[PDB]
């Protein structure tokens, strides 16, 4: 299905003015792309 | 192979040491070396602290035609134990190390005994979070006077703590489900002993076919471990539907769904009913074994039936609250009402006492008749149960004791009490040869000065109670009166006025208020069991027994018919059953033949049945 | 012969049965091995498998389309097929149907997903089903972050409250931009709450209420 | 009359006897 | 898997059998070399039982016997008859020494592992060859033991690992490691030692069993097809032939007769690998060793007959069926009779 | 009215004894504390190198046991303080 399409935003969560949060590791990083590719049932996805 | 010579011995025989050795053929002489170490142990289970092997021999015979076995043996002399010296990194446990220690001096060696010690060590310090002790153990040997002392070499180590426990198993079942089973918490020191409790609790629930424990070790840190554990999920029951439509039944159904685990939030449900032109019946029960965090639990059902001619008809509801009261033990108590009535009733001696103990006078051989009632009763009972399945238990023994009293203001006046019980022995290692005793009792009786109904009467026979009897048949048996049926133009020739002219006995099965049944049972595995069916079908002979009779039958007023106030008419018969886990379930097939019968009987030698029950 | 065998089995798949395309395929591959048309045909199986919910056989027919060709033109198209067949794995038709909540089952699945359509996202930049894999890695990161909180919730319940504080803190240091996060710090307040640990608490409170909304 | 349709599923037809059975 | 041969073979001459009679049950099914033994017109035998009897040698009659058990005593090993002893082996390293008046006995001794070959006698000494590689030199009178020497022992087979003989005051020994060796016998020093035959098949192909030396020169043959002419002093090889089987040789004439692994018979040269005839008649039905008697060659068989072959050419002469259990230990003759034991404890003269 | 129904006993934290306890000493390397006392289980996420020990049982049916104690580490990795709640209140 393209229930997948309905997730909720992400946001970054910010310190209370004078602590930090715990560093984070480099798992589940997801990097930054241009978004020029289809979604859901407007992909061809077929053997080439 | 022809023949094993082993020489060299003065104190035991050939005959008696040969017989503890696997081998007796050709191809198979690589099992040799358990052989010799059951010789190690043999002679070291017997104090000959200096025994060895020197050499063995294999040889072939001309053209292949056998194989001659040769063993040299260096037999010592029996040394005795002075004492054990521990010592080592014992971090206060010293007092439970000495006890598992003592001895009676003089006591013959047995290296098997200074295994046991060791693995007792361990086993010990695992309960306070020592996971990986570091135990070694060494005998000294004194020849001068055949003297040995054990010296053994103690280091606790160090305590583990659980940083996170994992499953990795779930496709179906929530996450809380298994968690609600564990008794070793998170962020907590580590106890083997608390640990072991998860693989029998997730085997009780019955809903696994395996667990699988595992130990881990966390590769930043040399204290601290995780736990995971793997199950794989029982397909756990089933969804029914059929069509009933004829030309003679009109339109029918029959439906219902039942199952232990519902969709995987732990509730069980069972929902059953059809629809004919001469039957209705519904009922819904529904439980949650887990109300609150701690284990109690709450549930109940309703249902309705209605048949026509007799005619009769009842409903009611149940509701029952329980709880734990230990780790093995168990209480239940509730509440429930059912209303009753009958109407066209056959006359009948029994039937007929009760009515006049109940303060109603029906007319005499006469059919156009009714009662109703409306009974308000409590609900409670007792269980016990520390078996290793949910469905082919090996070990272990189960209690369930039930039972109701009805509440003032009532219109029935009795009580009733149940007791179901079994116990698995093993009498195999392997828990493939076990014994299974079962048995069951039942008695109530009325308050006040009156009787008990009659349709809360107990039966026994069939499948599920006494196996090669029709259902129902065993017991006292319908004796009617002489005389207002609708059927005499064509039937029973005691009930019409036509031909009814005394007293007739019968073959109607009416229960009685009390009953005993028993049986033992062989479980066994078998040669034509293939791995797809060793995890799953059950062979087992068996011997039955058991009695139903009738409390406050009075014999004095019937002297040509047979006395039921006898409890001692045992019936009983024997034979062969197997249990199956098909995909539907754990079916059951069975073949018995009796061999004690009483006047009265039905035989049915072969049953079946979808089991789930026993 | 591999050429009726192919004609076949793409008319199926242009409009057909899937069960038919199956058969075709596993006939021309069991015929000729070895021939050119493997190239297309082994990946028209893995996509058949794909469509026929055949998820055991589309893994093996990967790893072995992957084992033959270290390097491909389309190794890209057939690492976002295995992305999808491990999503494919984590549902069922019954949980849908109620509107039951998956969080709670295993995240065996969508751990070995996840690091798939990682490892498609960052080898391959430039690749066509950028999109649509950005789009699953944010749904799946969700899908976590939530098996994570319940089971914070069910120590809560149970009174494990160390058990409790390390989960929570986990949850900070691999979903600290989820929903789950927000929803799960209360937990940690009132979990610092039942011990004398009050100080904490304060800097529980604090970042509350700086994300508050 | 009848058929076996997939594990745990079976359906017939067999004035009737047409009955279906699901087991999960 | 194999035909078993019957030739129409004319028994010529039909030797006469002279008697037939038994002691206890029979060797049977276990191989062994408990053969009979003659001296001073008395043969001597016995069974595993432990009953062991002499026997007039001209009639066959019996003339003395003794109960050598209460387990069994399961006797192996043949009886050596030299002097005035008798001495017998066991599976249970046990050696017994019976007198020749009487055989009751004079002391055993305790060898340290099975007594599977035959005892011999040398000048004052008794040499037993046991089942774990150890050649135990004994003393005739009491059982001592005056030295002991050892070769290895591969996981291979039993064949009867073969007897030590003796000459010149050395014994000449084997095993089945393929080698041949000699020791002094005064000290049980070892004098040289010689391989016989190599194989690739470790642990599928077996090395040896007897040998015997004529006029200085050591003839020997290994199961894996190798028959060898040595020196004595020396393990220097005279000649050789891919040659090899298990039972034991005749050599006489200056003429070699052998019996091949697949029962095949064979006469060679005695001064090289010259084969002069064979013989296939009896081919894949397990024969015993042969013996020479009045000048024909005497071979039985496990279906209990004997045949007489001609040593010249390998004609066969005669065939006689004696006992239709069979036989599995070799023929002895001396002073015209023809002596045998059939697998059964009956023993037949002729 | 609950006070009948059966409850594992639970515990949480680490284990604490006063033979340890007396082993602390301001001067100590944070790898000498976690050798003499085990790996702490609680720690501030959010801000200095602070250690939490908590000592915590709850027997079935009985009351709150707890002790605990708390270490203060410079940026150094040494040690600067010791505190100690012997029980709630």
């Amino acid at each position: 299905d393209e229930a997948y399409l309905e997730a909720a935003p992400l946001a970054e969560l910010h310190a209370p003015a004078g602590m930090i949060l715990p560093v984070t590791s480099g798992d589940y990083a997801i990097p930054v792309t241009n978004g020029s590719g289809a979604v859901g049932k407007a992909l061809d996805i077929r053997p080439p | 192979i022809q023949q094993i010579n082993i020489v060299g011995n003065h104190a035991f025989t050939t005959d008696e040491l040969i017989s503890h050795f696997q081998l007796r053929r050709k191809y198979q002489k690589q099992k040799l070396a358990g052989d010799l170490e059951t010789l190690r142990s043999y002679y070291l289970d017997r104090g000959y602290a200096r025994f060895n092997i020197d050499s063995t021999q294999v040889s072939l015979t001309p053209d292949k035609k056998g194989i001659y076995v040769t063993v040299n043996i260096t037999e010592g002399d029996q040394y005795k134990l002075s004492g054990v010296e521990v010592s080592g990194n014992l971090a206060g446990h010293s007092a439970e190390i000495e006890q598992l220690t003592k001895i009676e001096p003089g006591e013959l060696y047995n290296g098997t005994k200074v295994t046991k010690m060791e693995d007792d060590i361990k086993k010990l310090l695992g309960r306070y979070g020592y996971a990986y002790p570091r135990v070694q153990s060494m005998p000294e040997i004194n020849d001068a006077d055949k003297t040995v002392k054990l010296r053994v070499n103690v280091d606790a180590g160090n305590r583990f703590y659980v940083r996170k426990i994992r499953f990795e198993g779930n496709d179906t079942s929530k996450d809380a489900v298994l968690r609600r089973e564990m008794r070793q918490m998170e962020g907590a020191w580590l106890g083997s002993d608390l640990v072991d409790q998860g693989k029998e609790r997730l085997n009780r629930l019955g809903f696994f076919e395996t667990v699988d424990t595992d130990t881990q070790r966390v590769p930043g840190s040399p204290d601290q471990v995780d736990v995971v554990y793997k199950v794989k999920e029982r397909n756990t029951g089933c969804f029914n539907f059929g069509i009933g439509y004829g030309t003679e039944s009109g339109v029918s159904f029959q439906a219902g769904v039942q199952q232990d685990n519902w969709l995987g939030t732990g509730y069980a449900v069972g929902i059953n009913g059809t629809k004919n032109d001469y039957q209705t019946y519904a009922e819904l029960s529904v439980t949650n074994p887990y109300f609150t965090v701690d284990g109690v639990s709450l549930g109940g059902r309703l249902f309705y039936n209605d048949f026509q001619a007799y005619t009769n008809k009842s409903y009611g509801t149940d509701v029952t609250l329980g709880f734990p009261i230990n780790e093995y033990n168990s209480l239940r108590a509730g509440l429930g009402y059912v209303h009753n009535s009958l109407s066209n009733m056959q006359p009948q001696v029994a039937m007929w006492r009760y009515l006049y103990s109940m303060g109603e006078h029906p007319s005499t051989s006469d059919q156009d008749n009714s009662f109703k009632t409306d009974d308000f009763t409590f609900n409670y009972g007792w269980t016990y149960n520390k078996l290793d399945r949910g469905y082919f238990p090996t070990d272990g023994s189960r209690v369930n004791l039930t039972g109701k009293v009805t509440i003032p203001g009532s219109d029935n006046e009795y009580y009733k009490v149940t007791l179901d019980t079994a116990t698995y022995v093993p009498i195999d290692d392997d828990h493939k040869w076990v014994v299974l005793g079962r048995t069951r009792w039942g008695y109530g009786d009325g308050l006040g000065g009156k009787e008990m109904p009659f349709y809360e009467n107990f039966y026994a026979g069939g499948s599920s109670t006494v196996r090669g009897f029709q259902s129902n048949t065993i017991g006292p048996k319908a004796v009617y009166f002489p005389q207002a049926s609708n059927y005499d133009p064509d039937d029973y020739e005691c009930a019409t006025q036509d031909g009814a002219k005394d007293l007739c006995k019968s073959d109607d099965a009416v229960g009685g208020n009390a009953m005993a049944v028993a049986s033992l049972e062989f479980i066994t595995p078998t040669p034509f069991i293939s791995d797809k069916y060793a995890n799953s079908v059950r062979t087992s002979f068996f011997w039955d027994m058991g009695t139903v009779w009738d409390t406050n039958w009075d014999s004095s007023q019937y002297s040509g018919y047979p006395d039921y106030s006898d409890p001692s008419n045992i019936r009983m018969s024997a034979g062969i059953a197997l249990q199956w886990m098909s995909p539907l379930g754990p079916l059951v097939f069975s073949y018995a033949q009796p061999f004690k019968k009483y006047d009265g009987d039905k035989a049915e030698q072969f049953q079946f049945n979808i089991g789930k029950t026993w | 012969p591999p050429n009726e065998i192919y004609a076949t089995a793409q008319q199926k798949l242009q409009d057909g049965n899937w069960r038919q395309a199956i058969t075709q395929l596993e006939a021309l591959d069991n015929r000729y091995p070895f021939g050119p048309y493997s190239q297309q045909v082994q990946l028209d199986l893995i996509y058949a498998y794909y469509k026929n919910a055949d998820l055991p056989l589309a893994q093996a027919a990967i790893d072995r389309f992957i084992r033959l060709n270290p390097t491909h033109p389309n190794i890209d198209y057939v690492m976002y097929m295995r992305g999808l067949t491990n999503m494919a794995l984590d549902d069922s038709a019954l949980q849908g149907f109620f509107g039951v909540d998956r969080s709670d089952r295993d995240p065996q699945h969508a751990r070995a997903a996840f690091s798939d359509f990682s490892k498609l996202v960052r080898g391959y930049p430039n690749s066509q089903y950028t999109t649509d894999a950005t789009k699953r890695l944010v749904f799946l990161k969700d899908r976590l972050a939530k098996y994570e909180y319940s089971v914070a919730e069910y120590y809560t319940e149970r009174g494990a409250w160390v058990a409790v504080v390390n989960r929570v803190e986990g949850m900070l240091r691999d979903y600290p931009d989820t929903q789950a996060t927000r929803d799960a710090l209360p937990l940690m307040e009132n979990a610092y709450r039942q011990m004398q640990m009050n100080a904490q608490a304060e800097k529980v409170a604090k970042i509350i209420a700086a994300n508050s909304s | 009359l009848n058929a076996e349709i997939r594990d745990n599923v079976r359906f017939g037809l067999e004035a009737v006897n047409a009955n279906f059975r699901y087991c999960f | 898997v194999k035909m078993s041969p019957l030739p129409t073979v004319e028994n010529q001459f039909t030797p006469t059998t002279a008697w037939s009679t038994s002691v206890g049950s029979g060797i049977g099914n276990f191989y062994s070399n408990l053969h009979p033994a003659l001296a001073d017109n008395v043969v001597y035998a016995a069974d595993r039982a432990g009953l062991v009897k002499a026997l007039n040698a001209d009639d066959g009659k019996e003339i003395w016997s003794v109960s050598l058990a209460e387990e069994p005593a399961l006797l192996s090993g043949g009886v050596t008859v030299s002097g005035g002893h008798v001495y017998i082996g066991s599976e249970k390293a046990q050696v017994y020494a019976l007198n020749t008046s009487d055989g009751t006995v004079a002391w055993q001794t305790k060898v340290a592992g099975e007594a599977l070959s035959r005892p011999v006698v040398s000048d004052g000494l008794v040499l037993i060859h046991t089942s774990n590689g150890q050649l135990q030199a004994l003393n005739e009178a009491d059982g001592a033991v005056k030295w002991t020497v050892n070769l290895d022992m591969p996981s291979l087979s039993l064949r009867g690992e073969s007897a030590p003989t003796t000459a010149f005051g050395a014994a000449v020994v084997g095993g089945d490691n393929g080698r041949v060796s000699a020791v002094l016998m005064e000290q049980g020093q070892m004098i040289w030692q010689q391989r016989i035959s190599q194989a690739t098949g470790s642990t599928e192909i077996d090395r040896l069993s007897t040998p015997v030396v004529v006029n200085g020169v050591v003839f020997a043959l290994a199961y894996n097809g190798n028959l060898t002419a040595l020196d004595l002093r020396s393990g220097q090889i005279m000649w050789k032939r891919e040659l090899g089987s298990v039972n034991d040789f005749i050599v006489d004439g200056n003429r070699i007769y052998l019996v091949d692994q697949n029962d095949r018979v064979m006469a060679l040269t005695i001064d090289g690998g010259v084969t002069l005839w064979t013989q296939s008649d009896l081919l894949h039905r397990l024969l015993t060793s042969p013996v020479l008697y009045n000048g024909n060659l005497v071979v039985g068989d496990s279906e209990g007959y004997l045949h007489w072959i001609n040593v010249e050419d390998g004609r066969f002469v005669a065939q006689q069926k004696v006992d239709s259990s069979g036989f599995q230990t070799e023929p002895v003759a001396a002073d015209g009779k023809l002596l045998i034991q059939a697998k059964d404890g009956t023993v037949y003269s002729i | 009215l609950e006070r009948v129904v059966y409850r594992p006993d639970i515990n949480q934290g680490n284990y604490l004894t006063a033979n340890d306890v007396s082993k602390i000493r301001v001067g100590m390397t944070q790898q000498q504390v976690a050798y003499a006392l085990g790996t702490p289980l609680m720690s501030d996420p959010f801000g200095t190198n602070t250690w939490f020990y908590v000592f915590r049982q709850q027997p079935g049916h009985e009351g709150v046991t707890q002790q605990t104690l708390t270490l203060t580490f410079n940026s150094s990795g040494v040690l600067t303080n010791i505190d100690n709640k012997p029980a709630l209140s």
